[PDB]
RNA sequence: GGGUACGACCAUACUUGGCCGAAUGCACCAUAUCCCGUCCGAUUUGUGAAGUUAAGCGGCCACAGGCCUCGUUAGUACGGCGAUCAGUGAUGGCGCUGGAACCCGGGGUGUUGUACUCU
RNA sequence: GAACACAAGCGUAAAUGCUUGCUUGAUUAACGAUUUCCAGUACGAAUCGAGACUGCGAAAGCAAGGCCAGCGAUCCUUUGC
RNA sequence: AAAGCAAAUGAUUAGAGGGACCUAUUCUCAAACUUUAAAUGUGCAAACAACCCAGCCUU
């Protein structure tokens, strides 16, 4: 048969980008995420990079540069046991916790704490955060820190843990533009978000029900510690 | 006299390269332009939007206007017995920063550095000198090389 | 050797190529539904030529056992492939034991079974896709040996 | 060239190769000079200075016949041509005297009508 | 001395085959009550470790193909300017000068930024 | 080495191709600027913008037709505000 | 221009190793073929209506 991969094939071959070969970067989306108005002469633009592995949740704030991307702040799921969560570390509740940590640490670094404290009581309702592009009729007050969500190659479905990290960052004080169309409680028929269903997922009621069912299957608490964890992060986010 | 459209002699002019096809990279996206800069106008041929006319490929000019996704450049063009200053609007992908003044700027930086050091050189081959060979060969046009030029 | 190199059945694909559209396809689609207890899909050239379905799991193993019983637990040597998969076909669904109703009629089908190890996810996952590897790939001889160990019987 | 070789020698004592192919197409106009672009009429070969047109390889005892055969064939060509004896060995890029030693050493890979010297670089 | 995440240049980084791999990891892997999507939890989505370094990943090797670089081809091919130059012509050399390419031979087979991290 | 309505060239692989879901940026756009032909006139075509109302997206973002060929003065008639 | 077909597209001669077919070669080519690629060319810059530094003002 005709043999492909001869000498002529290798001479004419053009290799793709290194990170495209490794299957790590979508350069079609990355080009739009870094693009900025030329009338803004190089003013900083930040990204919120969220990557979830088989055993970890990673949240980073990244500023793109020609020499190489620069990471301003990073939070990981394995630092949660220092705050009070020693199980899960991958579930939706851990996604919320790490989003709060990265938002709290970044505001602490900038000195912008004790302002833009976010919400104190946790609820699943929509926020409609304030940005320069679309503000809520107010221009006198100081604007919050802004970043745009970067989910990478993950498939963006309703009630995914990537959008869990987004909610935690918004509740922590960051201004990441978004819509509630992808939150767990959102129903597309009525275009309404069940804040009750959302609130349970943040506090891990779905995990508790499955654990209780599993205990029953073997035969023949979580909400309280999550609340304590949220308080601990909001108190001393720089501990390590 | 037939068929003089916007892109007439552009088969090889707007061709990309050998083993260098694709779309502009991040380094191109992050370039900053400001009014008064010198730029080169080269087409990319992978971006159809905002591509200049074939005359302005390879030309160098100065920028007069910055827009959210575009740059305005002033370029000279001789018409009959005069040169007209033309203005073209192109996208930022078909524009590169020009290095036509780095030698001049480096000269200015050296001059101030020389004055700064003075406040706080070369060997001429043209002039003669002694030469000691220690060996001398001869060129004689041997008959062997005459026989060599026979394919 | 390694406790992760065992050969397992990945999927079982059943295809019925009636070559027609209409009531014949409707009966065939129902017949496949009762056989595998799972909704089938129609394949077209447009013309709606054939129907087929893919079965993976325990029900794939049970269906494979029933088809092998019809085929008398014997297969030819050239029925296999260098990829590591084989297949066959039966001519009568009544011989499979299914009760006969004098409305559907009698149909045949083609069975294909794909074997592999537990590392095949790497070539199929969306992020960081790669190639399996020469050692981990299942060869024809390994496939024939696997068929000799369980459901014995082969003729060259 | 073929006819003389058969008559004055054996048909199994020589091999002739024509090294010029007729790839160029000529035109004929065949109203006056209105719409004068012409139709194809024939074919020809474009040659240049120093180009080899014919090649004969044979044995040493038939070279007087080889020269005479080429002289008669040269009479059919326009322009000026010369007949020379190659320094190489029979359609090969190898010198006549060096070929015997290299063939003895065995470092000459053999192809039909041409010879490639063995290269040290490669899989053993 | 390594790992992970985000990168810049985009083969000295690719392709085939072979050998090896402490730790933190990465990964394969287990399973469908809930969110979510399929003919099929194969892909995707949610839960979590009972195992496994077999594969993925990293390092090394191959007179291996490719790729990069320096020489050789070669002052060769071709060229700008000059002649009341040669030649029937086709063409060519000379004077002042610019100057290649393939084949082939020697060498090489990624460099590195930000953050968190195991000796 | 396929496809992208049609002639050809250029271009493109988690796409500029194919399938699918939702849509009407093929609307309006204060006489903004410019390129090609060029007399630096018009017409045709095209590029970069400011304002309104929107579409698709979680977002960054993309879109005021289908890239470049596919079209028309004075006078008169007719429609809209 | 040259060079190349032992590199993509097109044309094309003959042998060799496993009648077609395959592998590696081989003779000869291209205004509407090309990896490579001159000479002669063609934009821009090489300061005073400007530049460098210091201290300020306004939006
Ligand atoms: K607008
Ligand atoms: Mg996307
Ligand atoms: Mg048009
Ligand atoms: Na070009």
């Amino acid at each position: 048969v005709k043999v492909v991969k001869n000498k002529a094939y290798y001479k004419r071959f053009q290799v793709k980008y290194r990170r495209r070969r490794e299957g790590k970067t979508d350069y079609h989306a990355r080009r739009r995420m870094v693009l900025q108005d030329k009338t803004k002469f190089g003013t900083p633009k930040y990204r919120l990079v969220v990557r979830i592995t088989n055993r970890d949740v990673i949240a980073q704030i990244v500023h793109a540069k020609v020499v190489g991307d620069e990471v301003v702040m990073a939070a990981y799921s394995h630092e949660l046991p220092l705050f009070g969560i020693e199980h899960g570390l991958t579930n939706y509740a851990a996604a919320y916790a790490t989003g709060l940590l990265v938002a709290r640490r970044m505001l602490a670094k900038l000195g912008l704490a004790e302002k833009f404290v976010g919400v104190k009581e946790v609820d699943g309702s929509y926020a409609a955060v304030r940005t320069k592009d679309d503000d809520q009729g107010d221009d006198e007050s100081r604007f919050p820190f802004k970043a745009i969500l970067d989910v990478g190659l993950a498939r963006t479905t309703t009630g995914a843990r990537v959008f869990g990290v987004l909610k935690g960052a918004v509740d922590g004080g960051l201004a990441v533009p978004h819509r509630p169309n992808r939150f767990p409680g959102y129903n597309k028929e009525s275009d309404a978000l069940n804040a009750k269903v959302h609130r349970d997922r943040i506090f891990g009621r779905h995990v508790a029900d499955y654990l209780k069912q599993v205990r029953e299957e073997a035969s023949s608490d979580m909400e309280g510690m999550y609340k304590r964890a949220h308080a601990a992060i909001r108190a001393d986010p720089t501990k390590r | 006299v037939h068929s003089h459209g916007y892109k007439c002699g552009t088969r090889h002019l707007f061709a990309k390269k050998f083993r260098k096809h694709g779309v502009p990279s991040v380094s191109t996206i992050l370039t900053n332009f400001k009014v008064g800069d010198y730029v080169d106008v080269v087409a990319d041929a992978a971006v159809r939007a905002g591509m200049p006319h074939k005359y302005y490929h390879g030309r160098t000019g100065i920028v007069w206007n910055v827009t959210p996704r575009g740059v305005g450049v002033i370029i000279n063009k001789p018409v009959r017995n005069r040169t007209v200053r033309k203005r073209i609007c192109v996208r930022f992908e078909h524009v590169r920063k020009s290095r036509c003044q780095e030698a001049f700027k480096q000269k200015l930086k050296d001059l101030e550095a020389f004055r700064a050091a003075k406040k706080a050189k070369k060997v001429s081959t043209r002039n003669g000198g002694f030469v000691c060979p220690k060996k001398v060969e001869v060129l004689a046009r041997r008959t062997a090389d005459y026989e060599a030029m026979i394919p | 050797a390694n406790p992760m190199r065992e050969i397992v059945v990945k999927k079982l694909c059943i295809n019925i190529c009636v070559g027609e559209s209409g009531d014949r396809l409707t009966r065939a689609s129902k017949v496949l539904e009762q056989l595998c207890e799972q909704t089938p899909v129609l394949s077209r050239a447009n013309e709606k030529i054939a129907v087929h379905c893919t079965v993976r799991g325990k029900k794939a193993e049970e269906l494979l056992e029933k088809g092998l019983k019809v085929k008398e637990f014997e297969l030819k040597s050239y029925n296999f492939s260098d990829t590591g998969s084989f297949g066959f076909g039966i001519s009568e669904h009544i011989d499979l034991g299914i009760k006969y109703d004098p409305s559907t009629g009698i149909y045949g089908m083609d069975f294909y079974v794909v074997l592999g190890r537990r590392g095949e996810r790497v070539a199929h996952r969306k992020r960081r896709v790669s190639r399996v590897g020469f050692n981990h790939r299942v060869r024809k001889e390994e496939a024939m040996k696997w068929f000799e160990k369980v459901h014995d019987g082969i003729i060259f | 060239a073929n006819k003389y070789m058969v008559k004055r020698a054996n048909k199994e004592c020589f091999h002739m190769r024509i090294r010029a192919h007729p790839f160029h197409v000529l035109r004929i106009n065949k109203t006056g000079m209105r719409q004068s672009y012409g139709k194809p009429n024939g074919t020809c070969a474009r040659v240049r200075i120093g180009q080899i047109l014919l090649s004969m390889r044979t044995k040493d005892t038939y070279v007087p016949q080889a020269l005479e055969s080429l002289r008669r064939a040269k009479m059919k060509f326009p322009g000026r041509q010369i007949i020379v004896i190659s320094k190489y060995w029979g359609f090969t890029n190898i010198l006549r005297n060096e070929y015997e030693e290299l063939r003895d050493a065995g470092k000459l890979q053999q192809r039909g009508l041409h010879v490639k010297l063995i290269t040290p670089k490669g899989k053993i």
